[PDB]
């Protein structure tokens, strides 16, 4: 017909945002290293420039990114639909599509349609086909509105066809269109729980239970989501801060003298390397300042091997008798100096052969039979009056630090720390000296025998829980509270800890000077034990299950420290209560919150503009269109847009506009007035402002040029250009709902049937369907309005049909329905009616259960008796009664 | 007198190949050497154990390769001894480590997503060379807030560099900034990062560009602010239209809107024009006084709209630089130490108020006038001056010289050099010259060593040592010749696709007393390579023509690159970046993320010999004693 | 179409990551540790702590062991330790030796941990020059 067919045209829709996410290797042989791929690909149908990347991965090369390469796909003639991300359930709107012409010397004419789809009103039906003709100039373009109304949510499509006489070009485009429903998306908190089984639940588990979100606002047919949320809650165990790599400076010595003295100057040095290697001090002590330290220590170790005796025991003098302590003295320091240096085994296990054989009395004891001659370097050993229990449990605590390196070379080592155990086991009760229960409680501890009443008196004897003190020299009570931490690390008792270590620090003490080796000794074998056994954080292990009634089946999630921030989530559609159960180590977090679509008391549309359209005959079809526009702000709004379409087969006088262009704050394109071709159907005016304290009101003529059955609404659109979010739209058309948009929007509303078509043996047949759920005769007790919906409060007076809902005679129940339905409905306060449905008109549980009333909702107005009394009232009062007394004794059939 | 010496980095990478530089000077026959790193101060592991023997067919020249492995936080520096046994004679080290194992580097298929859709990204895995690796990553996805939703933990062995992944963005969601976040999970501590926005959104059907005809604005102009708006469709056809333009000031993080400064006008064949007043401007603001703008910005916004209506963009130009001078002068490029009579090299870096580069420019040292030369593309200039042999700094002014210009309006800066410090006032130097071109691969750089001692001991240097450093470690050493007499000798540097983005020369050579004591003398060079790929990729017509293409057609992509190479696509709509433009991966990027992860901190020379070994990245220890300072400190130093 | 893999074997004394997961996907990671031992010597691990899911629906490598291995303190006669200082000796534990003037080295001077807690190669001897 000089056209191509609506059915010969397939629509563009493929439109991805991205696309060609592929991965290929080149794999052909190179000019000069460069392989050169060929590959085919299909362009998709969007009309636009294409950026293509590409990255590329060597395995000698390395990575590449390649500069973008440009691909323009282009037509001459082609439509533009452009839609809204969203639009709103029952709300009318008008969409355009826009016709580009971009052939230099060729005019267009083109017979535009947009598709039938029942889930829009449309101009375009099943049957009745929306179809208009139009002419593009040459390098132009032109609009072409389409008022619709959505009827269900979820995502629609829409779909417009072109073509122009006399050649064979067409082009379609089909794109899916977001319907949303009406009101508000809310949520609500619904429960903040904090988790912690240890302190919470009983025996160390913690049941929770959550209740249903409240949503008594819901809108009527729309989904919601329950969402759970679970996250760990991390905490932090403060450690004390290391001594000051300063502090011990001075404990950098050079070791000379005998026996004894010898030991007195190698104290110090192994301590301080051994205290800075396990809190990594070395780089602010200075790194290259370690090597000098070791020498230091080698030297000390190499000048005592000379007052080795042939027993290999220790004494000051080789012809002095050995001591006992002494000998057990340079175990302790050898021992801890073996991550240091080269130390021979057999002198240091040697040494404990012969305390072991020689010095081990039958009842377990280590005795001395040659006391050192510097009495300061022993610490709180000397003047004991507990001799037996304080030597040997610092015997055996040099035994215990020896027994791995000495393990294959000595094998009454065992049996000889267990002798000595038993002797400090059978009599630690009986000690009255806080030194003696602290080392012999560490003596013990290292063996896991200190136990009962042991443990009991060796954590009571310390002061206000911190200190471990006799009265006497200070330096003996630092030796000693010194020995009871590392007895606490040693039994894990970290509680206790740190009060321990802090009245430690407090002390100040940093080591040397006259009677300080063993202070300085233990001081810091304890501080560097507490650095390298002290926990950085709380454990946290939680095992916590939900049980939801909607599953079967326990969702289980763990939290841990190592990713306590992540947040664990479950979702529901349902709106149940539900069970949440907690167990393990550590804190946590549960948090449920509901998402929802809630009823709107207000209007949600025009909240920044005010608009009202008006359009009255003037006193050659020619009416005059009047516009007012005002702000809702405190101040005026700044520079606005008015953008005006014409209802069909209109046009605006032009020496009306011009007076307006000339207007002093209004413009109006040269472009918009340099136009006379249909193309005058859509108008675009701008506002330097739009006042805040009244109306600004302005008017025009408009000609009709054009006859038509379908004559469209036209539409003003207001804004300001930097927010076209905050917009309002009116439609317009003249008059004297009807027709035909209205009516198609209405369809839904209800089962529609005209009045006195309507027979008995009809109503018996569709209200024994089997889906018609309920009958009622209702009798309108009160009108409720909302934004969106009509709420219809009923009082229900015969239950001739009854269903899930157990309504009893008397009571009443709330029908909703959207506010485009009220004037279909003609619900009047007062009146009696039936009223039938299905179970999907249903709404929330009892007692809170509503109705819809939908499009397969029977409504009848049902008269009252003396209406039924008139002659022309008889056949529907009657067929009613009928109805009733069938459906009440006999029911519907079987 | 043989002195042994070793040479490593200043900072040791984990599950990097280090090398290791050993040399024996003055030595006579073979020098078998055992080379150890160990764990600091413990030395409980063998990190490393190889072998190798100097030769005088090697000039008693070698190296060793060792990589350090994965470690085992609370932030403290680790350290290893490095350890050289020639013969029988031991040289140590104890060298900072960096816990980085290398780069990653992530791709989003967009800048911006609406709910429901999916995100495509990759992650690109390599080393600190650049090249493909297999290992275990550890990523997350975090929302506008900073909490992670998504956690995995994945493995890219056998998968030649590249980690394809995907999350699905949930309908119901919090708008804003995302964030993707990757780490090699034996280096945690280095967390690579990217952006995406997710928005409600639909795609414009073209495009707005703000241009203002200046790059700056000039305080005195009394044509104030010109700007340039461009509308085109995103097929290519300009836009007919109009365009609300208007401006606003820029004082820190403070924005100050000039409401009188709003303006409509017709967008014509694409094409607007729109100026920023100055009269509006200085009435915009409350400060009387014209020149305390001087070092804030303008802001220029622009949102145009279709004659149908159809359709509206914005854009924005933000960041024009209020200034007096169209010209920035900077000395980063130039070494802060020179050798008292010899000549100095000075690199002038100029660049234009965004920090863009500056080209042919005239530049001029004040003073000596005749000392002047012109900046090149990218904005650096090199003039070469002769300095005194007296130990007093060297203050440097440099001016700029555009005849176009009045003299209030050039720019100007000062900088200071110090004399390298000789080892017991010996006066004993290196000096190496180096030509400053656009320098590329393939090509030979000449590197001029000249010397400058007493000549009761030139005779004694027979030759010189010289080390490349590149992407943070030992790319080449090697050795420069010289006979008695040969004061100035050049070396023939070839330059692969190795030396990529940039490197350091460090050389050196050394002598005995003069006092019986041993004299270490150093110098080094700091040299730029033409930023590009290590092979190529370029993407084209495999047509014929056929263009412009049809919705639906097939067409023909054109790919070259290198054999072997494994290449990842995608296509995006232009609209998309009209709508982000921002975190899209590109080369540069990636460079830039090298250069800042490189050791060396200085554009070279040094205080002394020591100075110039740890400036470039370097340590160096001897048999006799010298050896370079301590480095604890992963970062360079600080203004 | 698409590769996926049942859940990492669970060893003895030990456990890995994502223990909570059961279906892994496609490269999908797991890394095994050892638990805390009652004894006084924790447990080593032998073996790649790491594998993750690749091609043909298998692991990539076997499943580590967690087991207590402790070698016996390593003595040198005329000789000295000069790496590896300590006192006790796990898996992959590594001693370095150095015999003393007037001795020479029979045997490695590098010796490491076995996994059945014997010292590989055997401790060396040093011997009279
Ligand atoms: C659950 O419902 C509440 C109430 O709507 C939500 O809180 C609100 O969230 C919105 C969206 O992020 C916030 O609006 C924004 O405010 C910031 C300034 O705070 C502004 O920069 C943005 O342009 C936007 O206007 C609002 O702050 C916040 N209000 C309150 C009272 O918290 C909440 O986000 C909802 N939860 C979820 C999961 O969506
Ligand atoms: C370390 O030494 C080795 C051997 O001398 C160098 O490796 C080779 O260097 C030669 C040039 O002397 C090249 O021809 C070979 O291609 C290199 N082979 C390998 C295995 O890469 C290496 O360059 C040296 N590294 C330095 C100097 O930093």
């Amino acid at each position: 017909e000089d056209i191509i067919a609506e059915e010969n045209i397939v629509s563009r829709s493929e439109f991805p945002e991205s696309w060609l996410w592929n991965v290929e290797d080149l794999k052909e042989p190179p000019k000069n290293g460069i392989s050169t791929k060929l590959m085919n690909i299909f362009l998709k149908d969007s009309i636009t420039t294409w950026e293509i990347l590409a990255v590329s991965m060597s395995d000698k090369k390395g990575i590449c990114v390649a500069d973008p390469f440009e691909v323009t796909v282009m037509q001459d003639f082609f439509i533009d639909l452009r839609l809204p991300y969203s639009v709103v359930r029952n709300e009318q709107v008008e969409i355009r599509a826009v016709l580009y012409n971009y052939r230099q010397n060729q005019e267009l004419k083109v017979r535009v349609e947009l598709l039938h789809n029942p889930a829009f009103c449309s101009l375009a039906t099943t049957k009745r086909r929306h179809q208009q003709t139009v002419t593009i100039p040459p390098k132009s373009s032109l609009s072409v509105p389409y008022v619709i109304v959505p009827l269900k949510t979820g995502l629609q499509e829409v779909e417009v066809k072109a073509a122009v006489y006399h050649h064979f070009i067409s082009d379609g485009v089909r794109k899916s269109l977001k319907v949303v429903p009406e009101g508000i998306r809310m949520n609500k908190t619904v429960a903040v729980r904090t988790l912690d089984p240890e302190r919470l639940g009983r025996e160390g588990v913690q049941k929770e239970d959550i209740p249903p979100a409240d949503l008594s606002d819901q809108v009527p047919d729309t989904e919601s989501e329950t969402r759970i949320l679970l996250q760990g809650t991390p905490v932090a165990q403060m450690t004390e801060d290391a001594v000051d790599a300063e502090r011990l400076k001075h404990l950098i010595v050079t070791p000379s003298g005998c026996g004894e003295e010898n030991m007195i100057g190698m104290t110090p040095t192994v301590i301080a390397v051994h205290y800075l290697d396990e809190t990594e001090q070395w780089e602010k002590f200075g790194l290259e300042k370690r090597q000098g330290a070791l020498e230091l220590i080698k030297k000390g170790y190499t000048q005592q091997l000379a007052f080795r005796q042939p027993s290999s025991a220790f004494a000051a003098f080789v012809k002095r008798a050995p001591s006992t302590w002494l000998t057990a003295y340079v175990v302790k320091v050898f021992s801890l100096a073996v991550n240091l240096i080269a130390i021979d085994s057999q002198v240091l296990c040697g040494a404990v052969k012969w305390l072991i054989l020689e010095k081990q009395k039958p009842d377990g004891v280590f005795q001395e039979d040659a006391p050192v001659i510097h009495q300061e370097m022993i610490g709180g050993l000397r003047n004991n009056n507990e001799k037996d229990m304080a030597l040997t449990a610092f015997v055996l605590i040099s035994l215990q630090e020896a027994k791995d390196i000495c393990e294959e070379q000595v094998n009454s080592l065992p049996g000889s720390i267990t002798k000595a155990g038993d002797f400090l086991e059978a009599n630690y009760m009986n000690l009255q000296r806080s030194y003696t229960v602290a080392i012999a409680g560490y003596a013990l501890a290292q063996m896991g025998r200190l136990k009962g009443p042991l443990l009991n008196k060796f954590l009571t004897t310390a002061k206000d829980k911190n200190r471990w003190e006799d009265p006497g020299k200070q330096l003996y009570n630092v030796e000693a509270t010194s020995y009871a931490l590392l007895a606490l690390l040693q039994l894990k008792d970290f509680d206790f800890v740190p009060p321990v270590v802090r009245w430690l620090n407090e002390q100040r003490y940093y080591g040397g000077g006259y009677g300080s080796t063993q202070a300085t000794f233990m001081v810091f074998q304890a501080l560097a034990q507490y650095q390298k056994d002290a926990p950085d954080h709380q454990e946290l292990n939680l095992d916590v299950s939900l049980q939801l009634p909607s599953r079967s089946s326990k969702i289980t999630h763990r939290i841990h420290w190592e990713s306590a921030s992540l947040l664990r989530s479950e979702e529901t559609k349902e709106n149940e209560g539900f069970t949440v159960t907690a167990e393990g180590k550590g804190q946590g977090t549960l948090s449920v919150v509901t998402m929802y679509h809630a009823k709107a008391k207000d209007q949600l549309t025009c909240n920044k503009f005010d608009l009202k359209v008006t359009i009255k005959p003037a006193p050659k079809n020619t009416m005059i269109l009047e516009i007012c526009t005002r702000y809702r702000g405190d101040q005026d709004a700044t520079m606005s847009i008015l953008d005006i379409s014409m209802m069909t087969g209109f046009a605006p006088d032009t020496d009306d506009l011009k007076q307006l262009a000339n207007g002093v704050d209004r413009y109006i394109s040269k472009y918009e007035l340099d136009k006379a071709f249909s193309d005058r159907n859509t108008l675009i005016i701008y506002l330097d402002k739009v006042s805040h304290s009244e109306d600004d009101c302005l008017a025009f003529k408009v000609h009709q040029y054009f006859n038509v059955e379908l004559i469209q609404p036209g539409a003003v659109k207001v804004y300001a250009y930097y927010n076209l979010e905050e917009s309002c739209t009116r439609f317009y058309h003249p008059e004297k709902c009807r027709d035909e948009l209205c009516r198609c929007a209405e369809e839904n509303c209800f089962i529609q049937k005209s009045d006195d078509k309507v027979t008995l043996e009809e109503r018996l047949d569709k209200a024994c369907e089997p889906g018609v759920d309920y009958v009622y005769k209702t009798r309108l007790v009160k009108v409720q309005l909302s934004n969106d919906f009509d709420e219809y409060i009923m009082a229900i007076e015969q239950t001739i049909k009854s269903g899930s809902d157990e309504v009893q005679v008397g009571q009443q129940r709330t029908f909703i329905s959207p506010i485009k339905c009220r004037e279909a409905l003609k619900l009047e306060e007062k009146k009696h009616y039936l009223m039938w449905g299905l179970s999907s008109d249903f709404w929330g549980e009892k007692p809170n259960l509503s109705y819809i009333i939908g499009k397969d909702t029977w409504v009848e107005h049902w008269p009252e008796e003396d209406e039924c009394q008139d002659e022309e009232n008889q056949k529907q009062c009657q067929d009613l009664g009928a109805f009733t007394e069938s459906m009440v004794v006999f029911g519907c059939p079987n | 007198s043989p002195m042994y010496s070793i040479i490593t980095p200043n900072i040791l990478r984990l599950e990097s190949e280090e090398t290791m530089v050993l040399e024996a000077h003055d030595a006579q026959g073979d020098v078998p050497v055992t080379v150890t790193v160990h764990d600091f101060p413990g030395k409980k592991l063998v990190l490393s154990s190889e072998k190798t023997v100097l030769t005088p067919a090697t000039n008693h020249m070698g190296n060793v390769t060792f990589t350090i492995p994965a470690n085992r936080e609370k932030g403290r520096n680790k350290f290893v001894t490095v350890q050289a046994t020639f013969g029988t004679q031991v040289v140590e080290k104890v060298v900072l480590v960096s816990l980085q194992s290398g780069y990653l580097f992530i791709q989003t298929d967009k800048t911006i997503y609406t709910p429901g859709s999916t995100v495509l990204y990759r992650i690109f895995t390599v080393n600190h060379k650049l090249l493909p690796v297999g290992r275990t990553v550890m990523v997350n996805i975090e929302n506008p807030e900073g909490i992670p939703v998504k956690q995995d933990s994945l493995s890219s062995q056998n998968q030649l560099g590249v980690l394809p992944l995907s999350w699905d963005i949930p309908e119901l969601v919090n708008m804003g900034q995302w964030k993707i976040r990757a780490y090699y999970e034996n280096s945690p501590q280095q967390v690579f990062s990217t952006e995406f926005e997710v928005k409600e959104y639909v795609l414009p059907s073209f495009e707005v560009i703000v241009e203002p005809t200046e790059k700056f604005y000039y305080i005195y102009n009394e044509k104030g602010l010109e700007v340039t708006i461009t509308a085109r469709f995103l097929y290519g056809k300009k836009v007919e239209g109009t365009a609300f333009v208007i401006f606003g000031i820029q004082d820190g993080e403070q924005r100050i809107s000039l409401p009188e400064s709003l303006k409509r006008i017709p967008i014509e064949d694409g094409s607007g024009e729109v100026v920023l007043s100055r009269k509006v401007l200085l009435d915009g603001v409350q400060n009387p006084r014209a020149e305390d703008l001087v070092g804030k910005s303008l802001y220029v916004s622009a949102t145009v709209i279709l004659h149908s209506g159809s359709d509206m963009v914005q854009a924005e130009r933000s960041g024009i630089p209020i200034v007096t001078s169209p010209y920035q002068i900077h000395f980063t490029k130039t070494p802060k130490y020179f050798k008292p009579g010899m000549p100095f090299d000075l690199m002038v870096f100029v660049t234009n108020p965004d920090g863009s580069p500056a080209y042919r420019v005239p530049v001029a040292v004040q003073g000596e006038d005749t000392v002047q030369s012109l900046t090149q593309g990218d904005g650096v200039a090199k003039l070469s001056i002769n300095t005194h042999p007296s130990q007093k700094p060297l203050s440097i002014t440099v001016r700029t010289k555009k005849q176009e210009l009045s003299e209030a309006e050039q720019a100007t800066r000062t900088m200071q050099a110090l004399p390298y410090s000789t080892v017991g006032n010996s006066n004993n130097y290196l000096h190496l010259s180096v030509l400053r071109t656009e320098l590329r691969p393939g090509e030979t750089l000449n590197v001029n060593f000249l010397l400058r001692m007493d000549r009761a001991h030139e005779a004694k240097i027979r030759y010189y040592t010289y080390l490349i450093m590149n992407k943070g470690r030992l790319l080449k050493a090697g050795r420069q010749v010289r006979e008695p007499g040969q004061d100035l000798v050049v070396l023939p540097l070839s330059i692969t696709t190795d030396f990529i983005p940039s490197f350091r020369l460090v050389a050196y050579y050394t002598l005995i007393g003069a006092s019986g004591q041993r004299e270490v003398v150093a110098d080094s060079v700091w040299v730029d390579v033409k930023d590009s790929c290590v092979g190529s990729l370029v993407v084209k017509s495999g047509q014929s023509e056929d263009r412009q293409p049809v919705p639906g057609q097939q067409m023909t992509l054109k790919i070259e690159g290198d054999h072997g190479a494994r290449v990842v696509l995608v296509a995006v709509d232009k609209g998309v970046f009209v709508l982000n433009k921002k975190n899209k991966l590109t080369q540069s990027k990636i460079w830039d993320v090298v250069e800042k992860a490189d050791i060396g901190c200085t554009p070279g020379s040094g205080k002394d010999y020591a100075g110039v070994f740890s400036d470039a990245g370097l340590t160096f220890t001897s048999s006799s004693g010298q050896q370079t300072a301590q480095r604890a400190e992963l970062q360079c130093p600080q203004p | 179409e698409k590769v996926l893999c049942t859940p990492p074997p669970k060893i003895k004394n030990g456990k890995h990551t994502f223990s909570e997961v059961e279906v892994f996907e496609y490269l999908d990671a797991v890394t095994y540790s050892c638990d805390p031992a009652p004894g006084p010597d924790p447990f080593s691990l032998i073996g790649e702590s790491t594998i993750y899911c690749g091609d043909n629906s298998v692991w990539s490598r076997a499943a580590p062991e967690c087991k207590v291995v402790k070698c016996r303190f390593p003595v040198v006669e005329n000789g000295k330790q000069i790496s590896g200082f300590g006192k006790k000796f796990y898996y992959k534990a590594t001693v370095m030796f150095e015999c003393d003037k007037g001795f020479y080295l029979d045997g490695s001077d590098t010796i490491v941990c076995d996994s059945n807690s014997t010292w590989d190669p055997p401790v060396p001897k040093c011997l009279k020059v």
